[PDB]
């Protein structure tokens, strides 16, 4: 068949900016190509068909465009949530995708709370204490889990989320869980932040039976 | 007034043989055509066989081998069948509808753990201020769906009828468990007077958690 | 990666001559050895005759002078055929791979009522609560299939995407007929939105019923 | 040929418990015997060969240990998946298995639902009840089919379902049956249970034209 090649793996631009994405195939695809769009746990959306034909909801940023190999995706006026992987599809020859292309915005700024175990959680043996820490812009971060004074450093493990449709931040759970034990040899509990978006960290606390 | 679901085991141990059901509404499979397509956990999507609306089916040379699709009208469903798995044949599974070359609607989406153990419930604990936030606006709630596979979850704030200020981020893995950790932001008017609630489900654990999240005292 | 599938009759008339089929994969039959081992209804595990790498067949005596083993490479199939069955023969037979001495891989699984009857495909009716159970999280459902045979139907509730809580409870013997009864347990919140059915299928009787379970009304 | 004997035929223990299993030739085995475990329904698996090694993927708590006709298999530390029936074959002389060993174990408790004949079921002049119990310990149930007041004792069969490759529970279906005639000829349909969970007995009940 046709193997299929989307050129920058990785695009990030701007709300407003308009961005230009690629595809080429192997072999002349004549005009048989396909906009997929996936947005990260969700059924790949149909965004344009045969080169360049708006599929009947895709607003009109979308726009298709090409001849035989190579072919393009434009989104003339980068919205917000327009963030997601894109594949081309390619059925001239025999009905194959594409690498596909991320396409992150650009934006700035954080956002954090904790919590500690639940009567529950504790109640068997184990203690799992998480600092959250939504919305925050230069995706990267970095936090670090005290303790009266410790600092434990692990035993937490935390994720991000993905690029918000609406409100182009990222997000970051992490937790830091103990036996129940020692969770229930202190009264103190705490986790500083840090970002960029300040210079003097950020950290929330959190003392035993209270709350 | 089209469909598309789609119906599997949650787990299948290597070796074996996966077999899903695509299950169409709104059209008629004798006037279309539905294929199989996979994203391979860490992959791109990939077509795997087509399933005419003349009966034929097309398969993925390279999955042909192994996978073997076929339907069953007067029920309306397409059906799969792969024998003989690896581990890099986990993630989520979907089947389409298909018009001049490609696939106009369908897709509602299907997952799909492959290795050789079993299940295991999701553990649901709140997640709520140790007193701290009280008068702003304007509370951030949570809760953590702990210790589950093979794979996902899926918390809904109450009832799905908040929606914005939801926040479940994905999840990691354990001693070979899953767990995740949702959230929720809410102004502090609703978190007293008017309750808020998770609401957890893990299909492949018939799973069906509710956990109401309280605030603390102490 | 070694499989071991077998095919064959379902049924056989008594007198007839029975004859399966081992399909070997992973391996090759001139590098290995094959041999048929059957479990007699009501009986333990006993060696048939064992096929060679190098085309020998050896016999169990007793079984010898009505059971003749052979083999095609070309194809990768060791076969069985045994003149002259009594309904003592009755039960899975299963082809194996063979080391040193024993086996260590293969054994898919292959039954065979051998009776001077025939087949009679499966009657599938639906198991729900005369209103009763209600709000409880956990609602128990069913499908009662009867009257088939031979041995065995094989029921998956909702495609197979339940498991947990599904429990096919063994058959029973009727009028020379066989009828079982599977349920499942679910969280009531999935009886009602979203909808729990069996399936059913009695392979010598190219059999696919199923049986979705609505709520009675009454 | 060699005759093996299993002599327990069917042993049980509980988690954690360590057992031991038997199989003995009428004729010196020479130490080449062979332990192949079942499990309703699934093909026999080869724990240990040649007397006592290990296959390649049986777990350790699995051994082998004999001596020309006395062998034997134990599993220290017995699991809650190791339910299942051990059969021990011997190809010294001449290939032949053992009439196996049954293996279960501890734990106790019931649960019960009721279910009259369908729609269906019903208009084919064939009315079938049943009363399932799910998940219960020890296996020992009794059951009662009885019908306004009445109590008809017959015409009536059950099954009981292996021990839990999970909950190492059981479980039990019993389904009474009659005409489309009298069980039409009455409203009132009831099913006593009878544990040991408990003393007072479980019984559901339902009424004709009701559901």
């Amino acid at each position: 068949d046709i193997k299929l090649t989307q050129s920058p793996s990785l695009l990030s631009a701007s709300v407003g900016d308009r961005v230009t994405l690629s595809c080429k195939g192997s072999q002349n695809i004549n005009n048989y190509l396909a906009w997929y769009q996936q947005k990260l746990g969700e059924a790949p959306k149909l965004l344009i068909y045969n080169t360049n034909s708006l599929q009947t909801g895709i607003p009109s940023r979308f726009s298709g465009s090409g001849s035989g190999t190579d072919y393009t995706l434009t989104i003339s006026s980068l919205q917000p949530e327009d963030v997601a992987t894109y594949f081309c599809y390619q059925y001239n020859n025999g009905y194959t995708f594409g690498a596909g292309t991320k396409l992150e915005l650009k934006r700035t700024a954080p956002t954090v709370s904790i919590f500690p175990p639940s009567t529950e959680q504790l109640a068997t043996g184990g203690a799992s204490v998480v600092c959250l820490m939504n919305n925050f812009y230069p995706r990267d971060i970095s936090v670090k889990w005290k303790i009266d004074g410790t600092e434990r450093r692990d035993g937490v493990l935390d994720s991000v989320t993905d690029q918000d449709s609406k409100d182009s931040t990222y997000s970051m759970s992490s937790t830091l869980s103990l036996t129940k034990a020692d969770y229930e040899s202190h009264n103190l509990y705490t986790c500083e932040v840090v970002h960029k978006t300040s210079s003097s960290p950020v950290v929330k606390s959190f003392n035993r039976n209270e709350c | 007034q089209v469909q598309l679901l789609e119906s599997g085991p949650g787990l299948v141990r290597p070796s074996e043989t996966l077999s899903l059901t695509c299950t169409v509404s709104g059209f008629s499979l004798t006037s279309f055509s539905v294929s199989w397509v996979r994203h391979p956990s860490g992959k791109g999507p990939e077509w795997m066989g087509r399933m005419w609306y003349d009966g034929y089916t097309a398969y993925n040379s390279a999955l042909k081998s192994r996978l073997s699709i076929s339907r069953d009208t007067s029920k309306n469903q397409v059906f799969l069948k792969m024998n003989s798995l690896q581990t890099d044949d986990t993630g989520t599974y979907y089947c389409t509808r298909d018009l001049y070359g490609g696939y106009p609607l369908g897709f509602w989406y299907f997952d799909f753990w492959g290795p050789g153990t079993m299940v295991t419930v999701s553990s649901v604990f709140p997640l709520a201020p140790g007193s701290a936030a009280q008068t702003n606006s304007m509370v951030t709630l949570g809760c953590l769906v702990k210790g589950y596979f093979p794979e996902p979850v899926t918390v809904t704030w109450n009832s799905g009828a908040l929606s914005s200020g939801v926040h479940t981020f994905p999840a990691v893995l354990q001693s070979g468990l899953y767990t995740l950790t949702s959230s929720v932001t809410v102004p502090s008017s609703t978190w007293s007077s008017q309750a808020v609630t998770c609401n957890v489900a893990h299909p492949a654990s018939s799973t069906k958690v509710d956990k109401k999240i309280v605030p603390r005292d102490c």
